[PDB]
C-alpha cells in the first residue's frame, strides 16, 4: 500500500499476505453478505490499484457477480473519462500524463506509474479512486443478490 | 468537438411498420468495450426523452419497440412497430467525451394515407377593419402530405405580397398536418377590392381546392 | 419525484445579462451533475456546459465558452447560468438536466426548460378579433371558427375555447414574429346545427400584458 | 494466462482464483520446502507476468524470503539488460519496443503490452522468461533456507 | 575445475587469419557466455566479444566488427575467434573468459590467453653469449654474473640457471625486438666465494627454433 | 560503447596505508538498484583476477583488505592494509552494456624506502666479437624508485647510440626495481675505443653511479 493516511512518500510496501489472505478468508466464510464491503475496504488500506486487482482476482468464486462488478469498474472508468477531456490531448508522449479510467483501474498502467501519481503534486490518488468504483461495484452486487426472502 | 451526423432529416414510417434512423461520429464513440451512443425523443413543447442509453440498453420506462445498434462510428435508433404517437423529433448524443455532442435530429412522421386539407377562409372582422387594418384568415386544416401550396386571388389577380403562415405539428393521434394562411392588408386595400379567394394545391386533388368570398353581403 | 423547476419563460433588452435558475427538488443536489442545454426553435440540442454541486467543477462547451458561466447554490438546491451579452441569437429555450449518479450515465431527468427572449419590442396586450364565415361553410354537418390575436409581445399566450372546455376540434397555430410583433390564430370545428345556437368563445390570455379577453363568436 | 501450449494466440484469461487460491494453501501448508517449486511452476501455467506478480504478491509472507527472491529477479532482470542492448537505442517513441527486464518482470510493462509481446511474429515469452528468474529466486532461498537439520 | 585452455603462442605472417581455440572443460560448456579479450603489452584490455554456446548468440565489440568472428563447437566444448586479415597490430594477448551462469553475473574464470605474432620475421635460434666481468666485481661478497641470448624470434625463451636449481639472484630481463630480432639478458648474483669454483651455467631453451644451449659462465 | 576513465596512471602506496585508486563511467552502470561496476588486478604474464563484483561485493577468496565502493558514474577500488604483493595493475570494467569495457588500469606500485641500483658493467664475451659485433651489457639492479638514467662514455665520450633498454616488473617481494641497458657497436668500433662507463643518476645519490673496464687487460 502507499496512501494509508497519506503519511508516506514514494514509500510502498506489498499487501501482506497475512492481510490478503485475509480478503480470502473472510469472503470465504461470509461470501457477498453486506459485511463483504467493510472488510474489503479495511483490508485495503491506501494501496495500489495492483493490489486492489489483485485482492479482488483472488477471490473471484464466481463469473456471476464478478460480472456485475466488471460491467461497473468499466462504466466508472468510462465515465472519469468522459469528464476527463484531456484537454486537447496529451501531446508528445514522454509526460507522465492524467491517469485515466483504464490506468486507474490498473489495466493501462504499470505499477510503477500508480506509485508515481501517488507521490506527485497533487497527489492523484489512483488507488483511492479505483477503491471506490470496486466498492460502487460490490454493494450493487449486495443488494440485487444477498439475503434469501422474508426468513 | 465530436460531431454527429444523423441521416436523414425527414422519415415518414406507415403504422406497424419500422423507422430507421443513423447517427454517425466523427469518432469511435467507444471505451472499455461500451458504445457512449444515446437517443432521445422529443415532443413538440417538451424537453427531450431518453430512449436508448449506451447504444442498445433500452431505459426505464420505454417500450420495447424502440431499439438500439451500433458501435464505435455508426449507430442507428429503429422503431417497430411504429405507432401513431410515434411522431417526434429524435437526437443522438454522444457520451463519450466532455463537450457532449447532439445530432441535428430526424423527423420521425408517420404516413397515414393523403387527406384532403379542410380550407375554410375568413373575411376581415369588422373590428379589424375599424382598426384600420384588414387581415383575410384562411385554414387549411387537417391535410396529409405536409407539402400544401396556398395562393391568393384579390378578385382574380394573384396576391403573394402580405401574407405570413403557419404550420401545426403532426397531430399524433390522426397524423394530419393543420396550417393557416393570413392575408394581411389595409382596411383601404380590402375596400379597393371585392372577390377574395384561398387557394391550394394538394396531391389529394390536382385541380385548386380553394374558398373564396366577395365583400358583398 | 425529482424536480428540476426552473423559470417558465424571460424577457431581456439586447446587451444585458440573465440568470436562469434550476431549483432542484427531490434528490440530494450535491448527487448528480446537472447540464444546460440550448435549443433555438427549429433546432436541435446544443450543450452549454456541466456542473457538479458538492465539487464546482464544470465542462462548459468551446462555444459557449465566454457566453455562459455555470454556478450553483448546495444551500438551496439550485444551479445556475449567466448569460453575458445577451443578443438576439440568445432567443431559445434552455433545459437544465441531471446526469445520474449511478454507473449507468446518461441524461435521467430535464427540466421544462426556460424561454429566454432577448428583444427590443415592448409588451403589448393581443388585438383579439373573431372569425365567422359569410354563408358557404355548410358542408359535412361542420363549421370552422376561430379566433385571429394579433399584435402581442412577447410570446407566450393561451388560447382555449369556451374555458378549456371545447377541446375536440381546435387548432391553435404557432405565432409568427411580424415586425417585432406576433400573431396567431385558433380554429375550432362545430357540428353545424350547434354554434349559431350554442356558446362558442374563445379565452386569449397574455400572461405578459396581464390581459385576458372573451370573443364569443357569433355569426355576423 | 496465454503462454501455455502457445494453442492460444492474442487470447487470454486472467489467472482462475482456483487456481490463485490454490497458490495460497500450498506454500501455506508446506511453505518454502522444496516442493514450493513445482506446485508454483504448475499453477503458472504459461500466464502473464501480472498474473505471476500476483502470485509472488499473494503469498509474500516474510520480508526475509522475499528479499532474496527480490534481489534475484533484479539481477536477473539487469543481466537481460547487458545483453540486450537496445542496439543503438529505441530511437523514436511509437515502436513496440524490445522487453526490458523491468518490463519482463511486470514493474515497467502494462498487461496489454505483456500480451503484445506473447502475441507478435517472434514471441517474446515474457512470462515464460520471467518465470525462470522466479524460480531462480525460489530455489536459491530453498537451497540457503528450507530444512532443519540431520534429523 | 573448469579449465579454460588455450594454445601458449602462435606465430602467423600478415594478411593471412588465425582460428585461436578455448576448449572449455569442469563446467557444462553451454551453461555459460565465453568472452573474448585482447591486451596488447603494455595495454589494457579490450573486449572483443562474447558468444552463448547453447545458442550462437554473439554481442560483438563494434571496433572488432570485420575483425574477429566468434564461433563455437559444443561438441567438443571449445570456443572459437576468428582473426581476418591479421597485421602486425593484431599481435596481442588473446584470453577467453567464461560469464558466470548464476544471478551475480562478472567474469568468472580466464583461461592463461594465446600470444599472437603477426610478423615477417622467420624463426632464428639465440646467440647466447656469457657475460663475466674483469676484475673489479668484488664488493659486499657478491659477484655478478649474466647471458645474453642475442638475435632470435619470436618469442618466447626459457631461461634458467643450473637447470633451475639457481633461482634467487636471477633477473631475466624482458625481450626487446631490434630490427625483427629479439634479444634479452639475465644476470645472476653469487656469493663471491662461488662461481670462479662453481657452476653457473645458464640453460636457454627457444622452443620455436628447437633449440637450447649451455653457457657456463667461466671466469675469462 | 560506454567510457571509462581511471584516475592515476600509476600510484606508489606505502606498506600498511591505503590506496585509492578511482573509475569514473560517461554513464550510470546502475540497473534495477545495482552498480555493474566490477574490479580486477593483474600480475605481469598471467590473466586478470576479480576482486569486486557489484561496485562493493567482494569476490570470493579475494582477502577483505580489498573494499569497493561507488554508485552511478563514479567508483573508487580501496586497498588497506597495502601488503607487498599487491604490485599489480588493476582495471575497472563496466557490466552493464553490450559492449563491456575496461578501464585504462592503474599501477599500484609499493613505496619501498629508496635503494641504489647495484650497478655492474660487463664486456663483449669473446664470441659475440669473432661474430663481428660487440655489446657492453649493464645492469643496474634492484634499485627503488623506478627512475633512473643510465647513460654510456665511451673513452669518456657520451656514447648515446646503439643502446637499448629493458627494466623489470616491481618485484612483488622486495619491492625494487632492475633493469639492464646494453650499448651495441661493431667489433671494429669496440677495438677502436678503450675504456667504457655505465652511468647511472638516481636520487639515491647525486653522484652518477658508475662502473667502467677499459677493453686492455
Ligand atoms: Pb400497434
Ligand atoms: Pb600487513
Amino acid at each position: 500500500p502507499i496512501v494509508q493516511n497519506l503519511q508516506g512518500q514514494m514509500v510502498h510496501q506489498a499487501i501482506s499476505p497475512r492481510t490478503l489472505n485475509a480478503w480470502v478468508k473472510v469472503v470465504e466464510e461470509k461470501a457477498f453478505s453486506p459485511e463483504v464491503i467493510p472488510m474489503f475496504s479495511a483490508l485495503s488500506e491506501g494501496a495500489t490499484p495492483q493490489d486492489l486487482n489483485t485482492m479482488l482476482n483472488t477471490v473471484g468464486g464466481h463469473q456471476a457477480a464478478m460480472q456485475m462488478l466488471k460491467e461497473t469498474i468499466n462504466e466508472e472508468a468510462a465515465e472519469w473519462d468522459r469528464l476527463h477531456p484531456v484537454h486537447a490531448g496529451p501531446i508528445a508522449p514522454g509526460q507522465m500524463r492524467e491517469p485515466r479510467g483504464s490506468d486507474i483501474a490498473g489495466t493501462t498502467s504499470t505499477l510503477q506509474e500508480q506509485i508515481g501519481w501517488m507521490t506527485h503534486n497533487p497527489p492523484i490518488p489512483v488507488g483511492e479512486i479505483y477503491k471506490r468504483w470496486i466498492i460502487l461495484g460490490l454493494n450493487k452486487i449486495v443488494r440485487m443478490y444477498s439475503p434469501t426472502s422474508i426468513l | 468537438d465530436i460531431v454527429l451526423t444523423q441521416s436523414p432529416a425527414s422519415l415518414a414510417v406507415s403504422l406497424g411498420q419500422r423507422a430507421t434512423i443513423s447517427c454517425r461520429a466523427s469518432e469511435s464513440v467507444d471505451n472499455y468495450g461500451i458504445s457512449f451512443m444515446n437517443w432521445f425523443q422529443q415532443k413538440p413543447g417538451q424537453p427531450p426523452k431518453l430512449l436508448i442509453y449506451a447504444a442498445s440498453n433500452l431505459g426505464s420506462g420505454v417500450p420495447a419497440r424502440f431499439s438500439g445498434s451500433g458501435s464505435g462510428t455508426d449507430f442507428s435508433l429503429n422503431i417497430h412497430p411504429m405507432e401513431e404517437e410515434d411522431t417526434a423529433m429524435y437526437f443522438c448524443q454522444q457520451s463519450k467525451e466532455v463537450p457532449l455532442t447532439f445530432g441535428a435530429g430526424t423527423k420521425v412522421e408517420l404516413k397515414r394515407a393523403d387527406a384532403a386539407p379542410t380550407v375554410s377562409i375568413f373575411p376581415p372582422s369588422s373590428e379589424q377593419l375599424t382598426s384600420g387594418g384588414a387581415s383575410v384568415v384562411c385554414f387549411l386544416n387537417n391535410f396529409y402530405p405536409k407539402d400544401i401550396n396556398v395562393k391568393w386571388k384579390i378578385d382574380g389577380s394573384e396576391r403573394q405580397n402580405g401574407v405570413l403562415n403557419s404550420w401545426t405539428d403532426q397531430d399524433s393521434k390522426d397524423s394530419t398536418y393543420s396550417m393557416s394562411s393570413t392575408l394581411t392588408l389595409t382596411k383601404d386595400e380590402y375596400e379597393r377590392h371585392n372577390s377574395y379567394t384561398c387557394e391550394a394545391t394538394h396531391k389529394t386533388s390536382t385541380s385548386p381546392i380553394v374558398k373564396s368570398f366577395n365583400r358583398n353581403e | 419525484q425529482v424536480q428540476l423547476q426552473q423559470p417558465g419563460s424571460v424577457l431581456v433588452r439586447p446587451g444585458a445579462s440573465v440568470k436562469l435558475s434550476c431549483k432542484a427538488s427531490g434528490y440530494t443536489f450535491t448527487s448528480s451533475w446537472i447540464h444546460w442545454a440550448k435549443q433555438r426553435p427549429g433546432q436541435g440540442l446544443e450543450w452549454i456546459g456541466e456542473i457538479h454541486p458538492n465539487s464546482g467543477n464544470t465542462n462548459y462547451n468551446e462555444k459557449f465558452k465566454g457566453k455562459a458561466t455555470l454556478t450553483v447554490d448546495t444551500s438551496s438546491s439550485t444551479a445556475y447560468v449567466d448569460l453575458s451579452s445577451l443578443t438576439s441569437e440568445d432567443s431559445a429555450v434552455y433545459y437544465c438536466a441531471r446526469w445520474r449518479y449511478g454507473s449507468p450515465y446518461y441524461f435521467d431527468y430535464w427540466g421544462q426548460g426556460t424561454t429566454l427572449t432577448v428583444s427590443s419590442a415592448k409588451t403589448t396586450p393581443p388585438s383579439v378579433y373573431p372569425l365567422a364565415p359569410g354563408s358557404a361553410a355548410q358542408t359535412n354537418s361542420m363549421v370552422t371558427l376561430g379566433c385571429l390575436v394579433k399584435g402581442y409581445f412577447p410570446e407566450p399566450v393561451t388560447v382555449t375555447w369556451n374555458s378549456g372546455s371545447l377541446s375536440s376540434g381546435v387548432h391553435t397555430f404557432p405565432a409568427v414574429l411580424q415586425s417585432d410583433l406576433y400573431t396567431l390564430s385558433s380554429s375550432v370545428t362545430v357540428p353545424s346545427s350547434t354554434w349559431p345556437s350554442e356558446t362558442v368563445t374563445c379565452n386569449v390570455a397574455h400572461p405578459a400584458s396581464s390581459t385576458k379577453v372573451d370573443k364569443k363568436i357569433v355569426p355576423k
